[PDB]
């Protein structure tokens, strides 16, 4: 944990010293030194020490870290993921942004205190504001709709840490508190209501994704989204489980039309971005409902969906990238004939798509069972309705292979060594997961 | 020859497309078809809709007469002339318990409304 | 049903179970089931010839069970007045 | 046209390509090129074999290991010859073999 | 022993779709085969040991494949005696369909990659098949359903190929989305997904009809048969796969695995389908849509009999794997005829000098399927329609199935052979090599095979039944039979248009399915997200 | 039942020396514990010590509830692999065993909103039990299926 936390720290600082020069391959070293730390961390938790694995307090409530279940499947993604990102980026500007916003999201997971919480995720609010409006190839709409956005859930989920702050007296999570207020508990969800995207209030997302660097969109559907279940887990079940409960059917009734909602706006997207980017919020629905009914197999299997998610979605955000990088164009009209021209990158394009559509041998699939599992725990129409609605993941998937698959082009367009290395430990770690080692 | 056979390309757009052209379906090659058949455009073999309601309009009855007989107008007593197949006492007390049984409908056995009450089980699960 | 008792169960459960005989087949006719199945599966390919008399032991026993099935019917349909 | 440098490097069409058929030589796919027929197929071939009763064996050993039967056979199986933990065969009527 | 089928298929597959730059195409055409072989040997023993000799075996590879809370479920195979014999008949077609790509795909670009897809492909059949738990089976079920959308849509430049493999892909989503409900049913009030434990003597109707919604997808019933018409934009090895054994029985198969079934549904929907797909075949005039909607009747014929009596499961297996030989036969027959001519409508086929071998094993299959006695086919089928007799409704309409049967099957045999030559005076060949002719004789050796060894332990006891009732079934397809030769007409014009048009359930969904669905969609997203809640 | 704050104090007071006493000694099993901390406290959260440990007991005792429910799972299947076509009445018990495991397993920790798991249609059996007595006694005509003796292998 200790050694996690400093290497974290220690990510940022590297570049005020590094040549300028050196910057790409010190940020290298630097994110394989984070991921080789998770795996100390992961070492030197005990499964003994059930509720935490591991706490450290550096002097106040603020510095006090540690590990959980939730967070150490997060963390270990969000140090898995750093790597890919860090060779897609370019510029010492560039680094710079990336790396502060991972070491603020990254100290966001493992945070156990309200407003440190609060501290570390909404530090990197400028960042992406500045990333995503970029000069020639972001969009301000964007910038300002995830933006203000954020600072309106942010605001409300620090509204309710100050009532709890002061009402408790405290606002670590292992100082165990419990409240029946309604309007605290809104505080508190509304983060988790913007910030994992559910209807209505999903449209700051894909128009971020579409307008962010490639690096940017893998860590945001990556990991951003799952901060929410870090969120969820750590900060809201605890204290307000009483009402969840008492407002399920309004929570069963959100996710649910959240779910149809974006399925059937994927089907009218044009732009491979935005497929991925609602394909993302429809899948958000079923973590945030297993999450909610606060069983075992609902807690277990929105951990592990997230996970899917979190190697299946930078996957395809990848994939894409690397086309738009060889075409200049994501639009689905234009692209044609990729199986012929792009046999390599068609290869892994059906792997991930076949990954995202929860087939057998995906993490997808195993995730899927225990959610499904979980809600048919809850009520069998609950389940059922998710199941029955899943068929419209297929159609956009079908129809969008279909026009990508055949037709006729005068474009080679194949992936170079590069996007080979960056996409294989996806496809190792995918491959791994879906054969059980979840 | 199955492959370098000719084909005819599609023509490039030249004209302002409408707002719902995502339903048209374009691969470069000159008969481009709809996304799904018969959704608009030429319809095989020039039957509307409305054709095809009154054809299954004529046949329908035709096709439901036999079953609808056996079904409702017949009675177990009457819908064959033998029993069901008898079993001994413990193998037929075993048998009765599935519902999708041919021993449930033995009017024969003292158990015969029992048997036809768990038949026509429960539409789904109370608990 | 009570006019046409029902035959004697020549089969036991222990031979029924060792045999392998399913549920549905313990009608009466279990013991011919029995030597009808160990001719044909000793027989894999040519019990259609060798196993023959088996087979007409077994419908024969059948044919008895189901005339015994269909008087049982005329019976009951002659009790509720039907017939 | 003019064919470019790297096309020596490039493979020629193979017997089987259709003369009229013309294809990309450039474009790599795992599974193969349009017609394939490489030379040294013949070895590879023999690789392919030699790997495949290699796992053969692997796969064969893992599911004698594995195999539970649980129930004696009605008669003499040919897992006897090479597994040990078949049940002694009964007949139908119940006698031990 | 008995993971070795499935190890030399994955292997087969592994080797030609991701090494077949060096195994070249004729490493394909040595790999492939061979493994088929060394497959075939294995399920050989396996159904000696199993279905013979009554050793069933259990296989375990590994644990808590699933393991979260209560909920764990392991990858163990268990070799029953259904799937002893699904995985003989199915390892017996794909050897065969292996040796027929050798020669037939030689004209395609990806003969590797097609390979690989035939090998992966059978090796998911193996899995469905062998499942012990019902997640097995899902990760059959869905490796047969994305292998088929790979397959369907080989030919991408082809508008029709990938709009038949969406329709898969979507028909075989809503089909499984059925089954993962039941199987989240099944689950939670029995507490495992072993089939041992799973067994339930009163079910609920819901899971009762989950099950059965969901078997109709794969065997394509009434409301999900538009998928198996359209699946002809294929290559033909794919089509005889899938239709004879890989995709149309795996819906039979689950619903014998798990008795679940209820009795009203079942008889009234696989009688349904009988007729209407008899129907549609009597309007095709494609020969490779013909034998299509010949499977889609014979699949009717499956579903209605297990209705009839408590040995329906038997006769329907008997039935599935006496038809996947013959049916196999006939699609590869076709796909050799269409090569040879050029041509897939039946109007240009007629009298041609050919291979004996070729035309003698169309003229047995199409005997098979017609019901001609003395043949396996014979059996199978008279054991249904002799066994439906009870069913006053499924009966009548099965054997007017038998009729319409015998009458396309036997115009079809008239116009490919009996007919004058119909296409033009143009130069066309097709030269069969040795591997077809070994093909061809696996195919014969399972005709003549299933005849002595028969389908089903109840195939030849007595239907207590009059001799005119029981004999009937011959005399309707010999009328349907000498009807159609004589090639008379039989509907009016309207019905036999009503008939091409396959009763129009694609129209529906096009006209009134299809602009819902994308109403839907127009008024989630324009109407909404980027309308009302959109900035200027 | 009433709980005065001189008792409640009280109690917080010995649970601060059960702490004390647990703290004197190392133990590598601290967060499995074999026992719980008894208590009579309205909210578990008022004493943080009893919560955390009695909590830690509880995850134990489900993890030990789910490695009987395979155990049972495992006998259950050698047992339906060894009969044959004899299942039916010799595994009925084993059955009704894993049964009652795997009821005991999901429905302990369920959760706040999740149903009870009637694992063999018992409770269904028991309500259907009851409505036919009822309309039996009472001279009503019951619109439900009569109690069955056997609905699944076991229960
Ligand atoms: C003891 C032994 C020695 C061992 C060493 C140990 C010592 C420990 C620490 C010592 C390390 C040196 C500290 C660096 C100081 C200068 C850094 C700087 O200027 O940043 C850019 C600078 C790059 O310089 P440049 O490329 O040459 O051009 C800059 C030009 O001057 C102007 O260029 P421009 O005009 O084009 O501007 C473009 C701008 C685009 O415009 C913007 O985006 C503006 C946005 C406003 C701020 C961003 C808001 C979000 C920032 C979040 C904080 C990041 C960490 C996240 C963690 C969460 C923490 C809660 O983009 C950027 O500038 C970079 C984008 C990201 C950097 C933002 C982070 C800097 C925050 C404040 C810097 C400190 C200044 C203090 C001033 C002191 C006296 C004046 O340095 C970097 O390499 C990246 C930033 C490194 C951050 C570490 C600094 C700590 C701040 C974290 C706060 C935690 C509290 C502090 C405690 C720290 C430990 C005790
Ligand atoms: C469900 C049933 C069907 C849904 C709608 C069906 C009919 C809707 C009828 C309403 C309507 O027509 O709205 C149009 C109307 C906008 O006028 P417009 O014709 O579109 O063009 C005018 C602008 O220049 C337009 O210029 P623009 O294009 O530049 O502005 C566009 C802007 C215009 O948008 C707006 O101004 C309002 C946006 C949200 C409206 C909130 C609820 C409205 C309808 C909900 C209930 C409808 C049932 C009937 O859209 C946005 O960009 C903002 C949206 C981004 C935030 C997303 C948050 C969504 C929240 C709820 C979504 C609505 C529910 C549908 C989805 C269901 C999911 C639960 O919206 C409103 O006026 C809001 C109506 C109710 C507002 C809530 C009550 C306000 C509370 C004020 C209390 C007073 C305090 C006193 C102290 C004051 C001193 C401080
Ligand atoms: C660009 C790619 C080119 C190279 C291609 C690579 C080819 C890959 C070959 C495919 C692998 C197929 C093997 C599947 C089994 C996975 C192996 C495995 O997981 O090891 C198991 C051991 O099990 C085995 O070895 C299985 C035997 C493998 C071979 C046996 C037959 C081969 C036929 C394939 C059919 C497998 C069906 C399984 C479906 C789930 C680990 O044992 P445990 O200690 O119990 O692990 C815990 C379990 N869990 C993973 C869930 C955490
Ligand atoms: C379960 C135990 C063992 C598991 C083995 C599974 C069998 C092999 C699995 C290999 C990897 C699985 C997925 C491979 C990547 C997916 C892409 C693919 O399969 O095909 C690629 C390209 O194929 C490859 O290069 C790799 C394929 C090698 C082996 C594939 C075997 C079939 C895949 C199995 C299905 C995966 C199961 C997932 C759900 C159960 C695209 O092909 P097409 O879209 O048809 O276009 C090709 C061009 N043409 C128009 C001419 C057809
Ligand atoms: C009543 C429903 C009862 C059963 C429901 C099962 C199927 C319902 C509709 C089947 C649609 C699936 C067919 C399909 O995907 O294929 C289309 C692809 O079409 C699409 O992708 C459009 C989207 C349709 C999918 C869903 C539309 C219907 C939704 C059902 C209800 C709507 C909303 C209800 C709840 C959401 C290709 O069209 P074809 O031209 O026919 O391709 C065949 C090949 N050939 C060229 C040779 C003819
Ligand atoms: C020879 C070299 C082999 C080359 C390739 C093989 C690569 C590894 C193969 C096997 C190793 C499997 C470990 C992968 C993750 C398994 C994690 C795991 O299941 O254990 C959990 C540890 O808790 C934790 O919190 C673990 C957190 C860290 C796990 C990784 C998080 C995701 C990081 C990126 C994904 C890549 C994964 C690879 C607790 O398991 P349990 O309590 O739930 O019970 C188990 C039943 N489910
Ligand atoms: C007691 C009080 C009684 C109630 C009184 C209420 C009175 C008003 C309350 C509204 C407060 C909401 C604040 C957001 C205002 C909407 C955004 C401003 C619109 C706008 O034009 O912004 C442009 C871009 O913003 C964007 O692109 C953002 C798009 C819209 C943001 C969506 C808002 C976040 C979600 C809303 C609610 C979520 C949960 C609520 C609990 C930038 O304009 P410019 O820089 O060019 O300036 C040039 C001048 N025109
Ligand atoms: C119309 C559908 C509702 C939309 C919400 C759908 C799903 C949201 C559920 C979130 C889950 C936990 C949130 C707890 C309650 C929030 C909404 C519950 C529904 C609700 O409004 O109930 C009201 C009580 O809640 C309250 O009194 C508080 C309402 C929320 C306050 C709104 C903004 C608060 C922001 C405060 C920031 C932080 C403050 C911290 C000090 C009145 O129901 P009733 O019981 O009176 O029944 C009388 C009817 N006959
Ligand atoms: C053996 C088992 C049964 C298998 C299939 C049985 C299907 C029987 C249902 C058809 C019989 C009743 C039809 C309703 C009566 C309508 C009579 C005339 C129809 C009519 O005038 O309008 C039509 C409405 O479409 C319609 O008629 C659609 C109504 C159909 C109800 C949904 C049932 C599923 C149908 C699936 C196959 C049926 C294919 C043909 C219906 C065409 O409307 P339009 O497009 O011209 O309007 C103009 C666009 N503004």
């Amino acid at each position: 944990m200790s050694l996690y936390l400093f290497m974290l720290f220690l990510q940022p600082l590297s570049l005020s010293f590094v040549s300028r020069s050196f910057s790409k391959i010190s940020s290298l070293m630097m994110s394989f030194a984070t991921l080789w730390s998770a795996v100390y961390m992961w070492f030197t938790s005990n499964g003994a020490n059930q509720t935490f694995y591991q706490v450290v307090s550096w002097g106040s409530d603020w510095s006090t870290f540690g590990v959980c279940y939730t967070s150490l499947y997060i963390s270990l993604l969000c140090a898995f993921i750093f790597p890919i990102c860090v060779i897609l980026v370019q510029g010492y500007r560039a680094l710079s942004i990336l790396i502060c916003i991972q070491t603020a999201v990254s100290l966001s997971i493992v945070s156990l205190h309200m407003l440190a919480f609060y501290a570390l995720f909404e530090s990197s609010l400028l960042l992406f504001f500045i990333l995503i409006g970029r000069r020639k190839y972001g969009s301000l709409s964007a910038a300002y709709n995830i933006s203000i956005y954020t600072f309106i859930s942010a605001l409300g989920f620090l509204i309710s840490a100050f009532w709890l702050n002061w009402s408790f007296g405290s606002v670590c999570a292992l100082l165990p508190n419990e409240e029946a207020n309604s309007f605290v508990a809104f505080g508190i969800f509304i983060l988790l209501w913007v910030k994992a995207p559910l209807v209505p209030f999903h449209l700051w997302l894909p128009e971020a994704h579409v307008y962010a660097p490639t690096a940017g969109s893998v860590l945001l559907a990556g990991v951003l989204l799952k901060i929410s279940i870090v969120g969820l887990h750590v900060f809201f079940l605890p204290i307000c489980a009483s009402s969840i409960v008492k407002a399920f059917p309004l929570i069963l009734s959100i996710c649910l039309g959240s779910f149809i909602f974006s399925s059937f706006s994927t089907l009218k997207q044009i732009d491979l971005k935005k497929i991925v980017a609602y394909s993302s919020i429809s899948h958000m629905a079923i973590v945030f409902l297993s999450s909610a009914t606060n069983s075992g197999l609902g807690i277990q299997g929105a951990v592990l969906y997230c996970i899917a998610h979190g190697l299946i979605s930078p996957g395809l955000f990848l994939l894409v990238g690397i086309l738009y990088k060889n075409t200049n164009t994501k639009l689905v009209f234009y692209l044609r004939g990729l199986s012929q021209q792009a046999p390599v990158w068609w290869s892994v394009w059906v792997f991930f798509m076949l990954g995202n559509l929860a087939f057998p041998l995906f993490p997808n699939f195993i995730a899927e069972v225990v959610c499904l599992s979980a809600l048919f725990k809850n009520h069998e129409l609950y389940a059922y309705a998710f199941i029955f609605f899943s068929f419209v993941g297929t159609v956009y998937s079908s129809t969008v292979l279909g026009r990508l698959k055949g037709g006729v082009s005068s474009q080679c367009v194949d992936a170079s060594r590069l996007d080979v290395i960056s996409w294989n430990p996806l496809v190792l770690a995918t491959v791994v997961t879906g054969i059980g080692y979840m | 020859a199955g492959a370098g056979g000719p084909v005819k390309l599609s023509p490039p757009v030249d004209k302002p497309l409408p707002y719902n052209y995502d339903f048209w379906m374009d691969n470069g090659i000159y008969p481009g078809q709809p996304i799904y058949d018969g959704m608009f455009g030429s319809m095989v073999g020039n039957m509307s809709l409305e054709y095809m309601a009154k054809g299954w309009l004529v046949l329908l009855p035709i096709l439901s007469a036999p079953f609808v007989y056996e079904h409702c107008i017949a009675d177990d007593v009457t819908r064959n002339p033998f029993v069901p197949r008898q079993y001994p006492s413990e193998v037929r007390e075993f048998l009765a318990l599935f519902k999708n049984g041919f021993v449930l409908n033995d009017y024969s056995q003292p158990d015969y409304e029992e048997m036809k009450r768990r038949q026509s089980g429960l539409l789904t699960p109370i608990y | 049903a009570d006019r046409f008792p029902p035959p004697k169960m020549v089969a036991t459960q222990e031979e029924m179970d060792n045999a392998d005989i399913p549920y549905k087949y313990r009608d009466y006719c279990a013991h011919l089931i029995i030597d009808f199945k160990e001719c044909r599966y000793g027989h894999p390919l040519t019990w259609r010839i060798n196993c023959a008399h088996e087979l007409h032991h077994y419908n024969k026993c059948s044919y008895i069970e189901f005339k015994r099935r269909v008087a049982i019917a005329i019976e009951e349909k002659k009790r509720r007045g039907l017939m | 046209v003019p064919e470019p440098p790297y096309a020596k490097y490039l493979a020629n069409k193979s017997h089987y390509c259709p003369p009229d058929f013309h294809y990309s030589r450039e474009i790599y796919a795992p599974y193969g090129g349009y017609f394939n027929d490489p030379k040294g197929w013949r070895t590879n071939t023999a690789i392919a074999t030699l790997v495949m009763l290699a796992g053969a064996y692997a796969v064969f050993c893992f599911g004698n290991a594995r195999e539970e039967r649980l129930r004696a056979p009605k008669g003499w199986i040919p897992s006897q010859l090479w597994n040990d933990n078949v049940p002694t065969p009964v007949d139908y009527r119940g006698k031990v073999l | 022993m008995f993971l070795l089928a499935v190890y030399f298929l994955f292997f087969s597959a592994i080797a030609n779709g991701f090494f077949g730059r060096y195994l070249g195409v004729r490493g394909s055409q040595l790999l492939g085969p061979s493994a088929l072989f060394l497959a075939l040997l294995c399920s050989g023993t396996i159904f000696y040991e199993v279905c013979i000799q009554g050793c069933s075996t259990n296989i375990k590879l590994f644990e808590n494949f699933v393991y979260s809370n209560e909920l764990n479920v392991s990858a163990s195979f268990l070799y029953d005696p259904l799937a002893a014999t699904m995985t003989l008949t199915v390892v017996w077609i794909s050897c065969a369909v292996h040796a027929y790509q050798n020669l037939y795909m030689r004209g395609d670009g990806s003969q590797t990659l097609f390979t690989s897809y035939l090998s992966a492909f059978t090796g998911f059949m193996l899995i469905l098949v062998a499942g012990q738990n019902l997640v097995m089976l899902f990760i059959g079920w869905e490796g047969i359903g994305v292998c088929s959308y790979l397959l369907i849509g080989y030919y991408g430049s082809r508008v029709s190929a990938v709009k038949s493999a969406n329709k898969s892909l979507i028909v075989n989503k809503i089909s499984d989305g059925f089954l993962l409900g039941s199987m989240l049913y099944l689950w939670f009030y029995t507490g495992s997904f072993s089939y041992c434990s799973l067994a339930t003597f009163q079910i609920p109707d819901v899971v009762s009809i989950l099950v059965l919604l969901g078997a109709i997808g794969k065997s394509s019933q009434l409301f999900f048969h538009v998928w198996l018409a359209d699946a002809m934009e294929g290559p033909t090895p794919v089509s005889a796969l899938i239709h004879a054994a890989t995709l149309v029985t795996a819906g039979i198969y689950v619903l014998c695995k798990l008795n679940l079934h209820s009795q009203s549904a079942v008889g009234i929907l696989g009688a349904a389908t009988a007729l209407m797909g008899g129907l549609f075949g009597l309007a095709a005039n494609d020969l490779k849509r013909v034998i299509a909607f010949s499977t889609c009747s014979q699949l009717g014929y499956m579903m209605a009999v297990l209705s009839t009596c408590d040995d329906g499961a038997d006769f329907a297996m008997g039935h599935l794997v006496s038809h996947a030989g013959f049916k196999a036969t006939l699609f590869l027959s076709a796909g050799l005829s269409i090569a040879k001519e050029n041509n897939n409508f039946l109007n240009r086929y007629g009298s041609r000098q050919g291979s004996p071998t070729l035309s003698f094993a169309t003229t047995i299959a199409s005997l098979n399927l017609l019901g001609f006695p003395e043949l396996g086919g014979f059996y199978s089928k008279e054991s249904i329609l002799n066994n439906a007799y009870i069913n006053q409704g499924v009966s009548i309409i099965l054997t007017l199935a038998t009729f319409l049967t015998a009458f396309y099957t036997s115009k079809v045999l008239a116009q490919l052979y009996l007919f004058p030559y119909g296409n033009g005076r143009q130069q066309k060949s097709f030269d069969i090599d040795a591997t077809t002719l070994i093909c061809f004789g696996l195919l014969l050796s399972e005709m003549l095979l299933r005849i002595f060894t028969g389908s089903s332990l109840s195939q030849n006891m007595t239907t207590n039944l009059p001799a005119h009732i029981k004999n009937l079934p011959f005399w309707v397809a010999l009328s349907g039979a000498l009807s159609g030769l004589a090639t008379t007409n039989l509907f009016s014009s309207n019905f036999m248009r009503f008939f091409g048009n396959r009763g129009g359930f694609d129209v529906f969904y096009a006209r009134k399915c299809s602009n819902v669905f994308y109403h839907n969609a127009y008024v989630s997203y324009t109407l909404l997200d980027r309308g009302f809640l959109k900035l200027y | 039942t009433t709980a005065t704050i001189e008792e409640r104090r009280a109690f917080h007071k010995e649970v601060l020396d059960i702490v004390q006493s647990k703290l004197a000694n190392k133990n590598s099993e601290w967060a499995r514990p074999e026992e719980p901390i008894l208590h009579n406290l309205k909210s578990e959260k008022e004493e943080p010590h009893v919560y955390y440990h009695n909590n830690n007991f509880r995850v134990t005792r489900q993890l030990i509830h789910f490695e009987k429910t395979k155990i049972f799972e495992d006998e259950l299947d050698k047992c339906m692999r060894t009969h044959g076509e004899a299942k039916y009445r010799k595994c009925q018990e084993i059955a009704k065993r894993f049964q009652a495991s795997c009821r005991v397993a999901s429905n302990l920790e369920r959760g706040p909103n999740a149903r009870k798991r009637d694992v063999g249609f018992i409770y269904q059996n028991n309500k259907l039990r009851e409505l036919e007595k009822d309309a039996k006694e009472l001279g009503l005509n019951n619109p439900f299926p009569p109690s069955s003796p056997r609905t699944t292998i076991g229960y």
